[PDB]
């Protein structure tokens, strides 16, 4: 199966065949040429056609890179965050289902580069698009995880107010407000 | 070879500046025209009043 | 090897040309554009004041 | 283009590294000095040879600069043109014949 | 968002792949590109014999492993 493994990712000019041994190249190149695995691979194209200058396609390469990073970076943290329920990461953190699909299912293709990402308009605007949508979506994440947990601490210091018989009380849970002690001739007493 | 690697590259380096001047230079022609245009369709049109100024 | 090196000397060349032609054709169109919006402008406003 | 020297020992480092800044590939030259130059980053008569790269971009230009004075490379404003070359060549020779002179006489001073 | 974000980061990655098969394999641009995802105890092998049929950070056309 090896459905929840790492996926290795190439991107071999179609041109040559880069078979060392012989063999034949694209079908016959997976097929023989990375016999040694023998594993499934394929994939079809989704060109971001728009070509900039030179100049532009390595700047935009090195800010690929850091977009790279920082979903990366985010995708850890939804891990990180799904952990806090624990059920998926109990199970294989690949497990949560995206695109009505596992995580393999969906890779056996990437056409979804088609209209919601961009509508081929630039590289480096496309870049710059899904860079910001993805920060958003990752900042909308953390403020949730961040509420999440501020609830945890506030439930957990609530629960830390001993039920009285200590320096704190049970006034949730006592008889003290409830006591003939409430209200005095021009007082109230309180007192444990 | 390396030489011929970089005659080549210095090649098309010059024809990329070559086109890049004859772009300009074609744009400056169409504007050029286009002013040209405007204009007699200007005197055109002055010409049309000034025969209905005459015709009055 | 040499037709590696020629190989990347031809995608350096193919590129750069790509690159000017580009730029030359999206020049050009958005130079006739703009001459035939100024030549309209220029004529609507002699006209303006012919009138 | 690229126009500068750098030590001849580190040529190989320079050559992969400007393949590898720039994901693609990008012209390149080389030519061993004859007689080594008395840095005076290195404080030594090291070796050196000269180094030559071209790129299209202005940005990739600016990455080469940044990369070259990173290591230790000095530059050189060179001229394409053959008539521009001799011309500069002519009078950093001009400048330089009166600095001979003058090197001379002043350590010949100084000697003295 | 481990859904939404993942095909953001997936789509990145492709502008990414095509960022550099624009850069290391040379234009008119065409890939034979694809994703194999490697048995769990297969992933140094593979890098070992890709590596191998590699006619050349990663050496040759991208090879970055994802995941």
């Amino acid at each position: 199966l090896y459905t929840a493994n790492d996926f290795i990712l190439i991107s071999l000019p179609q041109n040559a065949q880069p078979v060392t041994a012989p063999g034949s190249k694209t079908d016959s190149w997976f097929n023989e040429t990375l016999i040694g695995g023998r594993a499934f691979v394929s994939d079809f194209k989704i060109p971001e056609f728009k070509i900039g200058s030179l100049d532009t396609l390595i700047v935009e390469s090195e800010e690929l890179s850091k977009v790279d990073n920082q979903i990366g970076a985010s995708i850890g943290k939804i891990i990180e965050i799904l952990q806090g329920l624990n059920e998926t990461s109990t199970n294989a953190y690949r497990t949560l289902p995206i695109n009505n699909m596992p995580v393999p299912e969906y890779l056996e293709n990437f056409q979804w580069q088609t209209r919601k990402f961009k509508l081929d308009k630039s590289i480096k605007d496309l870049i710059t698009l899904i860079s910001n949508e993805s920060s958003q979506l990752d900042a909308d994440v953390r403020a949730t995880y961040a509420n999440y947990n501020s609830a945890k601490t506030n439930l957990a210091a609530a629960e830390r107010k001993k039920t009285g018989d200590l320096s704190v009380r049970s006034l949730h849970d006592i008889v003290k407000p409830e006591d003939f002690v409430l209200n005095s001739e021009h007082l109230t007493t309180v007192l444990v | 070879s390396q030489k011929n690697g970089i005659a080549t590259l210095l090649q098309a380096e010059k024809e990329a500046h070559e086109i890049v001047s004859k772009a300009r230079k074609y744009r400056q022609d169409k504007l050029k025209q286009a002013k040209t245009d405007a204009a007699k369709e200007i005197d055109s049109y002055k010409i049309q009043k000034d025969k209905e100024l005459k015709e009055f | 090897t040499p037709n590696q090196v020629n190989d990347e000397l031809n995608k350096m060349q193919a590129f750069i040309r790509k690159e000017a032609e580009e730029k030359a054709k999206e020049i050009q169109l958005k130079a006739d554009q703009e001459y035939e919006i100024e030549k309209t402008n220029i004529v609507r406003n002699e006209t303006n004041n012919i009138d | 283009y690229v126009t500068g020297v750098i030590a001849r020992d580190k040529v190989a480092t320079l050559e992969q590294i400007l393949w590898r800044v720039l994901r693609g590939n990008l012209f390149f030259k080389t030519v061993e000095i004859e007689q080594p130059v008395y840095d005076v980053k290195t404080r030594e008569y090291k070796h050196k040879n000269a180094f030559i790269v071209f790129s299209h971009g202005d940005l990739i230009i600016k990455r080469i600069r940044k990369i070259a004075e990173s290591l230790d490379a000095n530059l050189y404003d060179v001229d394409s043109s053959n008539e521009g070359r001799s011309q500069q060549l002519a009078k950093v020779n001009k400048n330089l014949s009166d600095l001979y002179t003058v090197l001379k006489t002043t350590s010949t001073t100084l000697e003295s | 968002a481990y859904v939404d974000v993942f095909i953001n980061w997936f789509h990145i990655k492709a502008l990414r792949v095509y960022v550099e098969s624009v850069l290391r394999y040379g234009l008119p641009p065409h890939f034979n590109i694809k994703i194999i995802a490697v048995p769990p105890k297969n992933l140094s092998k593979c890098k070992s014999e890709l590596i191998d049929a590699f006619g050349f950070y990663e050496p040759f056309v991208m090879y970055i492993i994802n995941l």
